RNA sequence: GGUGUCUUGGGUG
């Protein structure tokens, strides 16, 4: 559902590496006094340890990490493919984000892990595609936005949020935002000649151009042969 | 004004320029149809205020429609090949 | 292509030529249902009795 | 606003119906018969009524009106006439049709040859689409040689039980082999015996065949009165200051109308049967060639100079014909063309105007109380100081041309009114190059007006157009109204081009110089 | 028969930019033949510059009516649809 | 499901369709051998219901002829036994969106 | 009559060498008869619309089968300016 | 005779007109243009029906004038004679070569040969008039009479009627 | 300009002589359809408007009409000046005098009663309620097909008629 | 106030 010329090429960070690498990355423990957060980046570090109701939602954010990683690794990217043309840049809204509110420093970081967690998760219920209430479009919606759900969800993780990024609230949330917004304007709009524009993409290459290749594959391509060279 | 331009502005969904360049900046005209027949035997004359499709007897249920004049040209031939287009204005189905 | 053996299978068919197209309405000369031309544009009234009543009809 | 007031509603085509002609509605409509061959009356002036050139088919002439609708040679939009052929003649674009309604239907009683007892065409008739239907009725139908008297006890479906003819074609002319019961007495199918036979179909028959009751009857594939267009199709031309030679139809119907007169000299007295076959075959192809002239394997209609006859599906197809040379493409006022040049001072979105081509084209321009002053200032200023203006339009469509007005000075610009100023900085302005091989080819620029006759174009626009300044050249296009305005600057405008969705990358950069000079 | 509720209409509440300039095109000659004026014209006399002052203010008195494949059309008035 | 070795003769294949109520398919020992709906490029069909079918034309506000076809000779349809008018869904993989559903109804 | 002057032709319908011509300009007179006073159509031959220049050299003289026959060379000069085309 | 019509009516309206009390401005050109009008199609328009409660709907404006088309649908009332329609009337002028009677808003004329021929004239009764032997015709008066012509003429039309046939005229 | 719901008509190769007016012979034109409709499209009975109807359905258009002009605050020859425009005025004020001098039903009451009684072919119908008619034998003259359709029940209305026939 | 049609050959982009 997206027009074309909004996306651009990102890492899905996800789909690369060893299963030690991407658990280092993505996994966080509470009750494990080493491997938790860095107590040096939050005000709130000594009030985190050992915590239950809070470790649910983080075995719930990594479960919902691990879905994704096999879900890209088995189904789309077989072939371990991770860098594809998608819409929203995050890099540079990440970068905007860290000049904008002036994250030097690293400053205790007063912003809280469940906080983390249901912001990304309602992001993630507001890129629309396909608006209505019905059944069927909430499938092609969810559908739609599985992909790119995926890569916010590889970019916006709690301990990369917290430790790779030290994002404090007002940024995070002129993230959210920010997404929201850029997603809401990269989408096509109705009334595009799209088959004279995919048709004028094609044919335009093609005036710049033992297997069969360029312009005479094209036109046996084009005009569908019943044997071919 | 050739066939790619004009896909050039279909592409860019420019579609009054396309109506413009296409009509008042070519050969626009203006024809007469009969609402019942839909053919452009409509006989009119405008300094008495009077028209006549003289096939179908009708006096009343006359529209006129702004289009090319290649396009009366060709309902013509048409016509001269004894085939019938017959232009209306409305959908029935 | 074949514009006229095209033209002669319409006629002997009595085809209906519903003119939703692009190359249709193009040779007819009228907006085609097509980007700017793919929606109507009405007169509002309910934002426009907003308007100052010295600004009416006379 | 430039046609003179008519009191009928405007409305828009929604609908085109194709379908034949009947002689009826083609006497109907028309509203002179032609007979007389004869152009002019004598050669006396005002030719000969009932002639090609019949007044009442309309005006061709500035200062002469139409007998038939009273209006002038711009307004007038032809009238057609008709014109009794002697005998049918078939229509040249359907015989393979007419003969393969022969094969189907019984050609003595006009009659299916299977009925909807046959379950494999009661469901062959069960598709929707006219011509899918009668193809699957003429791959079931075609090889039955007998009108069964009996229905599938004895029950009757009303038929005859006359043998079925081995229809053929050899060019115009359509053989029908009857294999009687040996010698299959093989008779020439006369157009009329055709239409005899096509009148008699009923019309659920007709409907099951594909055809349409109202629109398209299969008798009206044979031809029995002519329909004459008026002069407007065939125009005549000046070829040295006095002579006029009519087009290459007027000649046509010429010749079809001696071929006519003909006919009507041999149903009218003696005539031993091999003379009658030779001049309705003449009207048979004269017929036939006024509608197409590529007929297989025969010699095509001449001319006196050896060229081939314009026929109508000559006039229809090709490149240079109506559909693709006068309608899906034309040529269009207000447009320049002149070689391009490269200018590193101007922004990304102007284009550098000549001073000539500013001042030949123009925009109307509407008079509001907010441009009363400068429009009246490019009043005074003329049409031939820029800036100034080229003509002024009332409000009821009079030009006043500002050359010939000697008293510029004593005009007062009312509202409402419309100045035809000349071009002029910041209007947009559609530019393209050809090919046209994207939508980046014919982009929306901003007019600076400059001296010299080249236009100007930024560098870094190059790349999109594809152009470089060695002898390239390039198209403006000038909208004449503000919806077009408003259409190029916020879609086709420069600016805006700059990211394409055939790669989802720039495809304007830094080019040349700037770029060597910048590393 | 064909017009949609405002209650159920699910098409994109934000103005396309086919939309966009075929309303501000149509707001300009609207204006250039001495229609009035919503917004206080400061400084421009452009027509096209007066629509766009317009349109930003939310004040062009305009309905765009969308028609949908079936034939079915939504009405949004230029007000209620969103600008960026 | 009639399973042949060499060939159906014409005017056997004619006892096909006139043996109403029931219905009689065929298949050929060698087209048999490999399972297609396994190849990779062949994504999952699944068969829509009535009720399916109907919820799916009336959220697109749909007629059948506006819906992309396939043949009732076509392998996949024929392994599943489709009728004139069933409605498959095909789920399959989308390098822009993941996953992408699709719906084709049966000539 | 075209539109363009007539002013600079002599008594013979020809202008005369050394005249400095514009556009639109009538540079040879000629009138064709009206078949059956006014009794004529013209048949000038103007300059092209484009074109300045100064006329050179008008030739006359008969034809094969001696009717009147005539010939004007104009000229011009052309100096270089942007849009010129010039390769090595 | 009267009959009931839902008609409707297509207008165009300049953009200068486009201003807060829209539609009660197109409210009265439509009750202006459309109350006394005939056509040839529908009879009499006399009045119409909820003259105030007209619906002008939302108008479209056509592209390229700027101009708003409004299809301002109401039920109206309207008055059309037909051949073989009796219609009651009195009478209005009178002459030697027949008489004229008004008929609602319209004008009746009777021909000379169309009458009982005990009908006399008088150019010098006070009030002139025809007369009879049992029978009377003068202004004021009541003519039961059957229409047996009525031509279309589009501005105002003439109906030319009979009372030459039984249980006709004087009442 | 003026239309109505009478719509294409669009052509048949066939014409029809079917099409000039004989009210004696229930033809009227191709504007008076036997099924009427209406503004929604819906299919509607053709409507045959007696005098009193009309003169009820004008009063009350013009009164309505008047009151919604004066803001919320008694004859023909006054009622009709409600119209807007010289021609209006002049057309109202002649149908309005030519009801006003032929309406034997002079209220709505009776007309209701009559409408009651009534409900049949409008046409009959409607010139019954216009045309005071003595016996079986006027009627079935002026109006000649009652003869064929063997339900007249002519003797009972027209007593009942000019019974509720108010004096003058 | 109204400056005509078609083919062949040689180039420009
Ligand atoms: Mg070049
Ligand atoms: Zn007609
Ligand atoms: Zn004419
Ligand atoms: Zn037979």
């Amino acid at each position: 559902g997206l027009d074309g010329t909004q996306v651009e090429r990102q890492t899905i960070d996800t789909i690369p590496g060893s299963d030690k690498a991407f658990h280092k990355r993505y996994y966080v423990d509470l009750m494990d006094e080493k491997n938790s957060i860095k107590p040096d980046v939050i005000e709130y570090a000594a009030d985190i340890l050992g915590d239950v109701e809070l470790q649910k939602e983080l075995n719930s954010e990594y479960e919902q990490l691990v879905s994704d990683r096999k879900f890209l690794r088995e189904i789309v990217f077989v072939n371990g493919d991770h860098n594809w043309p998608l819409p929203v840049n995050l890099r540079r809204i990440i970068q905007n984000a860290q000049q904008i509110f002036h994250l030097d420093r690293a400053k205790a970081s007063d912003l809280t892990i469940p906080e983390i967690i249901h912001g990304v998760r309602d992001l993630c219920k507001k890129l629309f595609v396909l608006r209505g209430e019905n059944e069927l479009i909430k499938e092609a919606q969810q559908n739609a936005t599985s992909l790119f759900q995926c890569l916010v969800r590889a970019r916006l993780a709690t301990r990369r949020i917290l430790e790779e990024f030290r994002l404090n609230r007002d940024a995070f949330e002129w993230v959210l935002g920010t997404i929201e917004a850029q997603f809401q304007r990269s989408l096509v709009h109705p009334g595009e000649m799209v088959g004279v524009i995919a048709a004028q993409s094609i044919g335009e290459p093609a005036t710049q151009m033992n297997v069969t290749l360029g312009v005479p594959r094209l036109k046996e391509i084009l005009n569908v042969a019943k044997n071919i060279k | 004004f050739g066939e790619m331009e004009r896909d050039c502005m279909i592409a860019h969904g420019a579609a009054g320029f396309l109506k413009e360049r296409l009509m008042e900046a070519s050969d626009a005209f203006r024809v007469h149809v009969c609402g019942i027949c839909g053919l452009m035997s409509v006989i009119a004359n405008l300094k008495k205020n009077q028209f006549e499709c003289r096939s179908c007897k009708n006096k009343t249920n006359i529209y006129q429609l702004h289009i090319p004049y290649a396009a009366k040209l060709l309902f013509q031939e048409l016509m001269a090949m004894n085939i019938a287009p017959r232009l209306y204005t409305e959908r029935s189905g | 292509e074949e514009t006229v053996e095209i033209l002669f299978e319409a006629g002997a068919a009595a085809e209906l030529d519903d003119c939703r197209g692009v190359s249709e309405n193009v040779m007819l000369g009228q907006l085609a249902p097509m980007g700017t031309g793919a929606f109507d544009v009405m007169i509002d009234e309910k934002l426009l009795t907003s308007l100052p009543a010295d600004y009416a009809p006379t | 606003s430039q046609f003179p007031y008519s009191s009928a509603p405007l409305r828009s085509v929604k609908e085109v119906q194709f379908g034949l002609l009947s002689p009826e509605e083609i006497r109907a409509i028309s509203v002179v018969k032609i007979e007389y061959p004869e152009i002019m009356d004598e050669s006396r002036q005002r030719p000969r009524e009932g002639g090609l050139n019949d007044p009442k088919l309309g005006s061709i002439d500035r200062n002469f009106k139409c007998q038939t609708c009273g209006e002038g040679m711009a307004e007038c939009p032809g009238h057609f006439g008709h014109m009794e052929l002697a005998k049918p003649v078939f229509h040249i674009g359907f015989i393979p049709k007419i003969k393969k309604v022969c094969e189907c239907i019984c050609m003595n009683c006009g009659k299916l040859l299977l009925d909807e007892t046959n379950p494999t065409m009661a469901q062959a008739i069960r598709i929707r689409d006219p011509k899918k239907r009668f193809n699957a009725v003429w791959q079931l139908c075609k090889t039955k040689m007998v009108c069964e008297a009996d229905a599938p006890k004895v029950v009757s479906r009303g038929g005859c039980g006359n043998t079925q003819p081995v229809v053929r074609k050899d060019g115009m002319k359509l053989w029908g082999t009857w294999k009687k019961s040996a010698q299959p007495e093989r008779k020439l199918l006369t157009p009329g015996e055709i239409l005899n036979v096509f009148k008699h179909i009923s019309p659920e028959d007709c409907f099951r065949l594909g055809f349409n009751e109202d629109y398209a009857r299969p008798e009206w594939m044979i031809i029995t009165v002519l329909p004459v267009p008026p002069p407007q199709v065939r125009p005549s031309i000046a070829m040295d200051e006095t002579t006029q030679g009519q087009d290459d139809l007027t000649h046509k119907l010429s010749d079809i109308l001696k071929a006519n007169i003909n006919v009507q000299k041999l149903e009218m007295d003696g005539s031993p049967q091999h003379i009658i076959n030779e001049v309705e075959q003449l009207l048979q192809f004269h017929v036939a060639t006024y509608m197409d002239n590529d007929i297989a394997g025969q010699p095509q209609a001449l001319q006196k100079s050896g060229r081939p006859v314009k026929a109508i599906r000559a006039r229809l197809k090709g490149k240079e014909g109506r559909l693709r040379g006068n309608l899906m493409g034309k040529r269009v006022d207000f447009s320049a063309r002149t070689v391009i040049s490269g200018d590193p001072n101007l922004e990304l979105d102007q284009v550098g105007v000549p001073i000539s081509i500013a001042k030949t084209l123009s925009y109307p321009e509407t008079v509001t109380q907010y441009n009363i002053h400068r429009l009246t200032e490019y009043v005074r200023n003329g049409p031939n100081e820029h800036p100034g203006a080229k003509y002024v339009i009332r409000d009821n469509g009079d030009r006043i041309d500002l050359r010939y007005h000697k008293r510029a000075g004593d005009i007062v610009l009312q509202y409402g009114w419309k100045v035809e100023r000349h071009l002029m900085d910041d209007d947009p302005v559609l530019f393209n190059r050809q090919p046209s091989l994207h939508k980046m080819s014919m982009m929306a620029h901003r007019v600076k007006v400059m001296p010299y006759s080249t236009f100007r174009l930024n560098l870094s626009v190059t790349s999109p157009y594809n152009a470089d300044f060695d002898g390239d050249e390039m198209n403006l296009h000038v909208p004449q109204s503000e919806e077009t305005r408003a259409e190029l600057s916020q879609l086709c405008a420069v600016p805006l081009q700059i990211v394409s969705p055939q790669s989802n990358k720039p495809v304007m950069g830094i080019v040349q110089d700037t770029l060597c000079g910048v590393r | 028969e064909l017009a949609i509720l405002k209650e159920e209409r699910t098409t994109t509440p934000y103005l396309t930019k086919y939309e966009r300039a075929r309303i501000l095109g149509t707001r300009a000659l609207q204006i250039s033949m001495n229609a009035p004026v919503l917004v206080d014209i400061e400084g421009e006399t452009d027509p096209l510059q007066i629509a766009m002052k317009e349109l930003s203010q939310r004040k062009i008195p305009l309905v765009i009516r969308r028609y949908l494949p079936d034939g079915s059309y939504e009405d949004w008035g230029c007000d209620e649809l969103i600008v960026d | 499901i009639f399973i042949y070795q060499n060939n159906i003769t014409p005017s056997a294949n004619k006892m096909i369709p006139t043996v109403s109520p029931a219905i009689i398919e065929t298949f050929q020992e060698s087209d048999l051998v490999v399972n297609i709906t396994h190849h990779e490029l062949v994504p999952k069909h699944i068969r829509l219901s009535d009720g399916e079918k109907s919820q799916l034309l009336q959220r697109y506000k749909l007629k059948e002829s506006q819906l992309p076809r396939i043949q009732r000779e076509d392998p996949v349809a024929r392994y599943l036994g489709l009728k004139r008018g069933q409605v498959v869904k095909i789920i399959r993989r989308s390098e822009t969106s993941g996953r992408y559903a699709s719906y084709r109804i049966c000539l | 009559l075209k539109h363009g002057t007539y002013e600079k032709l002599d008594e013979d319908g020809l202008i005369a060498p050394g005249v400095r011509v514009s556009g639109d300009d009538i540079i040879i007179g000629k009138t064709t008869p009206i078949p059956p006073y006014h009794t004529k159509r013209d048949a000038s031959t103007p300059l092209r619309s484009t074109e300045n220049g100064i006329v050179d050299q008008v030739l006359l003289t008969t034809n094969q089968e001696g009717l009147k026959f005539v010939k004007v060379r104009m000229r011009t000069t052309k100096v270089p300016q942007i849009g010129d085309k010039f390769a090595s | 005779m009267f009959f009931l019509k839902d008609l409707s009516l297509i207008l165009t309206l300049h953009p200068s007109y486009f201003g807060p009390q829209m539609n009660q401005y197109l409210r009265e050109k439509l009750l202006t243009d459309v109350e006394g009008t005939c056509t040839g199609q529908f009879g009499y328009i006399v009045t119409v029906l909820d003259g105030m409660n007209i619906d002008v709907g939302k108008g479209r404006i056509i592209p390229g004038s700027g101009s708003a088309e409004f299809e301002v649908k109401y039920r109206a009332v309207v008055w059309k004679p037909f051949k073989g329609e009796v219609v009651d009337a009195i009478v209005s002028n009178v002459s030697p070569i027949g008489f004229f009677a008004d008929v609602g808003p319209l004008n009746v004329f009777v021909s000379t040969r169309l009458i009982p021929d005990n009908l006399v004239y008088n150019p010098s009764n006070s009030p002139p008039a025809y007369m009879s032997n049992d029978e009377l015709i003068t202004k004021g008066s009541k003519v039961r009479l059957k229409v047996v012509g009525t031509r279309t003429d589009v501005n105002e039309i003439y109906a030319i009627g009979s009372i030459k046939e039984d249980f006709l005229g004087a009442i | 300009v003026s239309t109505s719901t009478v719509g294409a008509r669009r052509r048949r190769a066939k014409q029809q002589v079917d099409d000039e007016e004989n009210a004696t012979l229930l033809r009227l034109g191709p504007e008076f359809a036997l099924k009427q409709y209406d503004h929604d499209g819906n299919e509607h009975d053709l409507i045959a408007l007696s005098l009193s109807e009309s003169r009820l359905l004008i009063r009350e258009a013009l009164k309505a009409r008047s009151r919604a002009r004066n803001g919320g605050v008694i004859d023909d020859d006054e009622l009709a000046k409600v119209t807007s425009g010289a021609v209006a005025n002049g057309v109202v004020k002649k149908t309005l005098d030519y009801l006003n001098t032929f309406a034997r039903f002079k209220d709505e009451e009776t007309c209701t009663a009559v409408d009651q009684l009534l409900h049949l072919h409008p046409f009959e119908i409607a010139q019954l309620s216009s045309l005071g008619c003595e016996d079986v034998d006027e009627a079935i003259t002026l109006i000649p097909s009652l003869a064929a359709k063997k339900e007249v029940n002519l003797q009972r209305i027209l007593d009942e008629l000019n019974r509720l026939e108010d004096p003058y």
